[PDB]
């Protein structure tokens, strides 16, 4: 039981050390809030 | 390098003005952001 919960913490450690899309659950909310001000300073462009 | 309310050519701003490494080309009078405002200015009585 302590092999293999050593071991599968190893799988944890280089899964995360390995594949990006995994964290995208973070990423997408740092990228939705960067996008939105984005979008906000492009507005200043408008002529209206 | 103070705040001033500058005027190039008629267009009337405030800000700080710096000495810039922008390569303006001699059809070029002003540089802009990605709000459409501008960000640099060349001299009209010294060409930097
Ligand atoms: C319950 O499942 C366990 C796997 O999670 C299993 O443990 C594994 O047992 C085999 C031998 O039966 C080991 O195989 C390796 O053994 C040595 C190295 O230690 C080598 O000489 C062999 O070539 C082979 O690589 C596994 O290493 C071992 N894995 C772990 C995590 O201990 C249990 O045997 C299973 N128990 C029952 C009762 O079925
Ligand atoms: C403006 O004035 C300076 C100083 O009198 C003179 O040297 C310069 O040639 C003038 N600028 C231009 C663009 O000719």
């Amino acid at each position: 039981i302590a092999n293999q919960f050593n071991s599968a913490i190893g799988k944890i450690q280089d899964s995360l050390s390995s594949t990006a899309s995994a964290l995208g659950k973070l990423q997408d909310v740092v990228n939705q809030n960067a996008q939105a001000l984005n979008t906000l300073v492009k507005q200043l462009s408008s002529n209206f | 390098n103070k705040c001033v309310n500058f005027n190039f050519n008629g267009l009337t701003g405030t800000g700080v003005l710096t000495e810039s490494n922008k390569k303006f080309l001699p059809f070029q009078q002003f540089g802009r952001d990605i709000a459409d405002t501008t960000d640099a200015v060349r001299d009209p009585q010294t060409l930097e």
